[PDB]
């Protein structure tokens, strides 16, 4: 139960910034719609600095760890609107678009988490 | 607040049993465009067809001369809330 | 905008409750591939396709009701934060084959169940 | 309910100043085991170093003949819930 409300706190609050900046930034440019990206790159970050924090911190209550990625980080990034996006483009016949949309996505997301795990451990040393 | 109904709709070169039409897209993902034509006069079958969301134009072949056709074009667009919808027509008037 | 937090809430927190009930249970089978992590995207895939096809023959829904399920339910079941950190974590062990197999196998499948999602109502209808 | 720990660590060759040993891995993504040695006479400095989690076995090097070493090997491995987390370790003695 106390599992359960961490989920459900990070992942409202990560669903709703989501919603947020989707509705705000996808219109601005929608053969890659940046609002979708920007949270994928974001959870990426934020999921990569979780890493390596973490694991120095062994005694981290398993409350806030649940709250941070499966919670939040889990909630704020999104595979089945990356999805859509590109189901979309495939049908419209825009296959550049859809094949940048994957590499940017995928790519992108793994250099955050990158960037995101290296910093802490080059802080930490 | 982004429209995603065609503007600028026109005939650009015309034949008495022949349109070719033109449009300006919308700044959505279309997916498809739906091109409907029929005699203005409102005792004709409308027909339609559709064309990839990557052209912009479209002939209408089949028509007969000195007569006024009702056309529109409509999209089947992606938008991120409504997902796949259609929207709202564009219409123009045209007389072989 | 309060009507829209719910739906987004509502569907979200149901969303990450089940990725977080499926992952737990799943995840630890067969790690190389975490199968909880797959199904969710997989299953987001398939329900976003559906909802692509069902909502497109519905035009007067409720923006309620396409808003839970989208932005909500699917955005909150599917992650791309933890595919990342799974993909991250083996290219740090030195399997690349599985960091690859796993990209691939996540964006290829969830793309497939979007296209069964969308094509089986199609069909239907 | 997956152990993360190694199992069956074992001394499969030896000289009078190194150990090889080897482990089975345990059934989860590890990214790499830490390796510890030291006297197990009292209080003599323990040692660690790392191993790629790709190899399942190590050397080490540099020990002192007719000696007795406690060597354990434990993982830094990535788990659903609790993301990098170390292992318990497993644990042997081994006298050069
Ligand atoms: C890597 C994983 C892949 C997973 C599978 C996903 C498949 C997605 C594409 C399927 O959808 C089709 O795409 C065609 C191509 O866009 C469309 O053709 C449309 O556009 C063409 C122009 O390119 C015309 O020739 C066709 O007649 C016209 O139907 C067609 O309507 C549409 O149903
Ligand atoms: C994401 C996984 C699946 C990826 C699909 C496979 C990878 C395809 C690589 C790019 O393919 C090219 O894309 C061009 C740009 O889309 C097309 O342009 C041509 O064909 C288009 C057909 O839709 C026209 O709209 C263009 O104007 C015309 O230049 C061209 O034919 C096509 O070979
Ligand atoms: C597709 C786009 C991807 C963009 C982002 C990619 C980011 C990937 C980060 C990889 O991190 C490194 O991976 C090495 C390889 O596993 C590890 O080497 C470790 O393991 C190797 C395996 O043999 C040993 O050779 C090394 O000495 C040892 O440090 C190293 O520690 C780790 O920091
Ligand atoms: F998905
Ligand atoms: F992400
Ligand atoms: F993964
Ligand atoms: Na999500």
């Amino acid at each position: 139960i106390k599992s359960l409300f961490a989920v459900i706190i990070g992942g409202s609050v990560g669903c709703t910034l989501r919603w947020l900046l989707s509705t705000k930034f996808n219109s601005l440019f929608p053969n890659l719609p940046p609002g979708t990206l920007v949270v994928n790159l974001l959870a990426g970050l934020i999921i990569g600095t979780a890493l390596a924090y973490f694991l120095r911190q062994p005694h981290l209550d398993p409350f806030w760890k649940l709250m941070i990625t499966t919670g939040l980080c889990g909630g704020l990034s999104t595979f089945s609107t990356m999805s859509v996006e590109v189901f979309a483009l495939l049908q419209a016949g825009n296959y550049i678009w859809a094949l940048t949309s994957v590499l940017v996505h995928v790519i992108g997301s793994l250099i955050m988490t990158a960037l995101g795990f290296f910093i802490i451990t080059i802080l930490f040393a | 607040s982004v429209s995603s109904v065609p503007t600028k709709l026109e005939v650009v070169a015309a034949t008495p049993t022949s349109l070719l039409i033109s449009w300006d897209a919308p700044a959505v993902t279309v997916v498809h465009y739906v091109i409907t034509y029929g005699e203005t006069g409102g005792n004709s079958p409308v027909q339609e067809f559709t064309v990839p969301g990557s052209k912009s134009t479209a002939t209408i072949s089949g028509l007969k001369p000195g007569v006024d056709y009702t056309i529109t074009v409509y999209t089947m667009y992606y938008s991120y809330s409504d997902l796949y919808s259609y929207s709202s027509p564009i219409s123009i008037n045209y007389r072989t």
